[PDB]
């Protein structure tokens, strides 16, 4: 229950702790304001990128320091600014409060709470512009970040310290894939060891408020809100917030990373940050480069993504993994911002809308997605079982494109075409259904080892879902053997084949037929 | 305390104020034009502070006849518009002055058009389907309560009839009201609409806001925010559902780009304003549902050169949840309300958000209509006698499904005298499930036109 | 003291902003409105 | 009080002069009371439209006989 003692004790603590330092400080005045930027006179002592504050309870970033005046960009409700207002120094370089107290909170880019739930019990502050760890401090990515999407974990494994670009079109499931990845971590978070206990940050830039709320609900319903913090810059706020929202997201992350925690960052979506920086630059009257973007958008997205790494054991074995999302204008992957971010990240999972409308979900374009870290982060069972699948599917796609109008063909083409159709049918799965890796390996074994070669294409997704629940109810030693050793030993593989055959010998086909 | 006009350049006006009295930005200022043929009271909106107490403004009316050094009186608030039940059945300009009867509504409560969207804690955490009671809408392209719907079409495609339909639907089924935002509308079409809604006698429940093309781009930009501020009052204070038409949201984008150029801000990709996505976001995010009440929106959206990559439509189609396209090829068959079942689309149409049976039946009807659409060329060139029997049995169903999407809609009651129908969702998803299975194929096509519900099909079949 | 009067009187201060006007009539107004003799001399300078 | 009395005590049609001309445009100084789009008449019987009104001088576009405009001409 509640008690009066806690409320009285909190007020008495505030009262007793109240004092004023009476500190001497420079006050400036606003001499110009417009459209989310303002010029300040005075402030002889202001640092570059000092966080200013304005009388409306509004902050600003001192970007340009001229001989007579300081050009400050305004963060939040610039409507409340007018000429002749006094401005004062916060005394801090551009920084956010940070700490474990952010887990389970929704905050705006400044590290103010937006959920209305309460104040934030911050541990310390971190400057946004602290340099990424140098070439000597890093280590090789060597550790799996299990996403729970069969399409991804089979062909394009994500390792801790990778940056994996989720480039796609509008309305293709990019947000659904990232929420699925954040949900999948709950099976790890319930263990106490920091080594497995991945914790997550989702930063929303320019999303609809309903879409942010829907993500907050889907993560509450999954239990992910124990360990997720949401930086929200919804489409209604000023360009300065949409510009900071990735940086503050990374700064909340880095405080845990350098402590030797594992962190996941989702940027949703990093094109709308580029558009916000285009706004702020053109209002500053800097000249545009290509596609109206200012010359330095590369130095925006690289300065951001280079923070994500795995540290060396000498610096504490922590790591941060980035999933930047990019939206592609009608699938032109040669556009400016797509190619800039593809040049930074360690690989991409291109999601193609032409497949999504056919019901291939997730719509992973297996022919263009890659992981440039590759099998170094993939558990040896998955590496052995799935490592062929990628090229076999790509050559299935070109073969299907050829054979679509071939009246008859060789038996080797027809067998490959049927295998590839069954493997594409195998890889799809429904939304919010994260599969543990001990099940993903078996689901892909069914395909690659040809145990599906009896089954008609319309039965295959049913068959795979049922068989995983069969092996979950009885013969659990398959999944225990796989998980406890990360390898599919022969003495388990024979028991698996025996369960496969025993299931096929009892399988009623959806067409009313039966097979073996 | 009053200011002086110091510089004039086209629609743009700079004013100087006494040192202590500089107005807050987005305040409305008033200025006089005294010349006999052009006598006006001229409303300025504050855009920027240039230093030296100078304020950059943009005019809501033509600046012709304005003289340097005339007095400017600050109003001390943003542009404000009247709100209340007595707004319904009147026509207003963006500035809240009535066009149907001048000086009407001065006594009403006034609200600032520039106000913030809902707080994060107040948004509804899941989308709810709007059961609008139109067969084609509910089945093929379900609407989202508090969502935004894009509309495509033109003259001779029933578009004004669909507007009168949706207004009647909101007034009768949900006890709400509608607002119509003529964002840069033709003055002829605005008068044709005003007379059409008066003759239908729906105007009694609709508030009209026109920002005519005749006036400078400050007004063609602010009109959408004015209409939205009337709708926000009806949602929050009267506690009604509200349906907000916008025609046409491309002209809101364009007007914004032109104001930005007059203010001398540097233009971005293909020449839009640099604030575009926030300029639009500060409108579209404000249309939503909170505390169990909702502002639904229909938005006509022009696409320049028909490419859905241009920043104007690429920005706009980020916000909206559904897309109704009206087709002249459907209207010319006599199928009303002429919603194209293949080109229209909706994003709520998922097995997680609507029942699995609804999704299955919508996928089957789309498949059948897509097959018929692929056969129509063979039919036109070679005739039905060139078909096999297995596909001709499909076309026999497709003809009937295409007819059965038509409804005796309430807007037609003016002419037909028969009342309009409102089918429940649980009826229409049975009726199309039966109809795709062919149980009604023994009936003629005339038995399905304008029919409404399945029991009505049973009546009309026995009448014929 | 004159600074106090000019800052407290915003309309007089604005009417005193005479660089675009005929300075002679401005100085005549300021001397007729405005003591220490040398202070008023600096003000007229 | 005394300040208001001093201000009230401190408180024929105007002719402007051309300060600039080129390419079909002239800038006319003065004319404190000109209105936007007033017809201006120049001394050679040519006309101008007073289309822009800066802090110092009127920007007037010239209808037709532009060659007859010189700096220091009187504008009625």
């Amino acid at each position: 229950t509640i008690s009066a003692a806690d409320i009285e004790g909190a007020i008495e603590d505030y009262v007793s702790s109240f004092s004023a330092d009476t500190e001497r400080e420079e006050i400036g005045t606003v001499i110009d304001a417009g459209d989310g930027i303002a010029h300040v006179e005075g402030l002889p002592s202001v640092m570059t990128q000092e966080l200013l504050e304005f009388p409306g309870g509004v902050l600003g970033v001192a970007l340009n320091l001229d001989e007579h005046s300081v050009g400050a960009v305004i963060l939040g409700e610039f409507e409340k600014i007018e000429e002749g207002q006094q401005v004062k120094r916060t005394g801090e370089v551009l920084s956010v409060p940070v700490g474990d107290a952010f887990l389970g909170r929704v905050v705006n880019p400044l590290g103010q709470p937006i959920d209305g739930q309460g104040d934030i019990a911050a541990e310390t502050r971190r400057a946004l512009e602290l340099q990424a760890p140098s070439v000597v401090q890093r280590q090789s990515v060597s550790e799996p970040l299990q996403t729970g999407i069969k399409a991804i974990d089979a062909m394009t494994p994500i390792g801790r310290g990778q940056r994996q670009l989720i480039i796609g079109d509008r309305k293709t499931g990019k947000t659904a894939v990232c929420v699925d990845t954040i949900l999948n971590q709950r099976e790890a978070w319930l263990t106490g060891d920091p080594k497995q206990q991945v914790r997550c940050v989702y930063v929303a830039i320019g999303q609809k408020g309903t879409t942010i709320a829907s993500v907050k609900r889907a993560l509450e319903e999954g239990g992910a809100m124990e360990y997720t913090t949401i930086v929200a810059a919804p489409a209604s706020d000023a360009a300065g917030f949409k510009w900071l929202a990735p940086y503050t997201g990374s700064a909340i992350g880095q405080h845990w990373m350098y402590n030797g925690k594992h962190v996941l960052i989702v940027f949703d979506d990093l094109s709308k940050q580029a558009d916000a920086y285009r706004a702020i630059s053109l209002l500053l009257r800097r000249p545009p480069g290509r596609e109206a973007f200012p010359g330095d958008v590369f130095y925006l997205h690289s300065r951001l993504l280079e923070r994500c790494a795995k540290l060396s054991d000498e610096l504490g074995g922590g790591s941060m993994t980035g999933l930047p999302i990019i939206e592609t204008k009608a699938n032109d992957i040669s556009a400016f911002i797509p190619t800039n971010v593809i040049s930074i990240t360690d690989g991409q999972c291109f999601l193609e809308s032409d497949l999504f409308n056919q019901g291939v979900r997730p719509a992973i374009n297996v022919g263009v997605s890659v992981s440039r870290v590759g099998g170094a982060a993939q558990i040896k069972a998955m590496k052995e079982v799935a490592g062929s699948l990628r090229l076999d599917l790509s050559q299935y796609r070109e073969l299907e494109a050829f054979a679509a109008f071939a009246s008859d063909l060789d038996a080797a083409s027809k067998a490959q075409l049927d295998r590839g159709a069954r493997l594409v049918e195998l890889l799809k799965q429904p939304q919010y259904s994260p599969l543990a890796v001990e099940e993903q390996v078996v689901a892909i074994f069914l395909g690659t080892q040809g145990h599906l070669d009896s089954v008609p294409v319309e039965d295959v997704q049913r068959f795979e879902s049922e068989l995983l629940e069969h092996v979950k109810a009885s013969h659990s030693d398959i999944f225990d053997g796989i998980r406890e050793t990360k390898k599919l030993s022969e003495e388990a593989e024979e028991k698996l084949v025996s369960v496969i055959n025993e299931f096929k010998k009892g399988f009623q086909a959806s067409d009313g037929s039966s097979v073996v | 305390t009053a200011g002086r006009v110091v510089r004039i350049t086209g629609p743009v006006v700079d004013v100087e104020f006494p040192r202590g009295s500089v107005p807050e930005l987005f305040n409305a200022l008033h200025a006089e034009i005294t010349f006999g043929a052009l006598a006006k009271t001229l409303t300025l909106e504050v855009a920027q502070h240039l230093g030296d107490s100078l304020v950059r403004c943009i005019s809501m009316q033509p600046t012709d006849g304005l003289v340097r050094g005339v007095e400017v009186t600050d109003t001390g608030a943003s542009i404000s518009v009247p709100v209340g039940d007595g707004v319904k059945g009147h026509v207003f300009n963006a500035l809240g002055d009535c066009l149907d009867d001048p000086g009407y509504g001065k006594d009403f409560e006034h609200w600032s058009i520039h106000r913030k969207p809902p707080a994060f804690s107040d948004l509804e955490p899941r989308t709810e389907m709007l059961e609008t009671g139109l067969k084609v809408v509910d089945l093929l392209t379900p609407y989202v309560r508090g969502g935004k719907i894009a509309l495509f079409g033109g003259a001779g495609v029933g578009k004004t009839v669909l507007i009168q339909e949706m207004i009647n639907r909101i007034a009768r089924n949900f006890g709400g009201t509608s607002v119509f935002a003529g964002v840069g509308e033709r003055t002829r079409e605005g008068n044709d609409l005003w007379v059409e809604l008066a003759d239908a006698n729906v105007l009694k429940d609709t508030a009209l806001v026109f920002g005519q093309m005749d006036e400078p781009p400050g007004t063609r930009m602010r009109v959408a925010l004015s209409a939205l501020t009337m709708a926000e009052f009806f949602r929050d204070e009267q506690g009604q559902d509200v349906l907000l038409f916008i025609d046409n949201i491309f002209r809101f984008t364009q007007a914004g780009s032109e104001v930005s150029t007059l203010l001398g801000r540097m233009p971005s990709a293909v020449g839009y304003q640099p604030t575009l996505a926030d300029e639009m976001g500060e409108l579209q995010e404000r249309i939503t549902s909170t505390r169990g009440r909702s502002i639904t929106s229909m938005q006509a959206v022009y696409v320049p050169a028909d490419d859905y990559t241009d920043p104007a439509p690429a920005t706009t189609f980020a916000h909206l949840d559904a897309t109704t396209e009206l087709s002249r090829a459907v209207f010319s068959k006599g199928i009303f309300p002429a919603v194209d079942p293949l080109a229209s689309s909706s994003t709520i149409l998922d097995p997680a958000i609507v029942g699995d049976e609804h999704y299955r039946v919508a996928q089957e009807v789309i498949r059948i209509l897509q097959r018929y659409k692929d056969l129509q060329d063979i039919i036109a060139i070679l005739g039905i006698d060139e078909l096999s029997e297995e596909d001709k049995q499909l076309v026999n169903r497709a003809r009937r499904i295409e007819r059965f999407l038509s409804q005796n809609m309430m807007a037609a009651e003016q002419f037909t005298g028969q009342p309009g129908s409102t089918v429940p969702l649980k009826e229409t998803i049975e009726a199309f499930d039966k109809l795709t299975k062919g149980e009604f194929d023994h009936l003629p096509e005339q038995a399905f036109f304008l029919i409404g519900g399945l029991d009505d099909l049973a009546k009309k079949a026995e009448s014929l | 003291r004159f600074g106090r009067v000019l800052d407290a009187e915003p309309r007089l201060s604005a009417l005193l902003s005479d660089y675009t006007t005929p300075a002679e009539g401005r100085v005549a107004l300021l001397d007729k409105a405005l003591v220490n003799q040398t202070a008023a001399a600096l003000l007229s300078q | 009080x005394x300040x208001x009395x001093x201000x009230x005590x401190x408180x024929r049609e105007e002719i402007g002069t051309v300060i600039d001309a080129g390419d079909g445009i002239a800038h006319v100084e003065g004319l404190p009371s000109v209105m936007t789009q007033e017809l201006l008449e120049f001394p050679g019987g040519v006309l101008g439209v007073a289309l822009n009104l800066d802090e110092h001088s009127v920007g007037a576009v010239i209808l037709g006989e532009f060659e007859k405009i010189e700096e220091g001409q009187q504008v009625k």
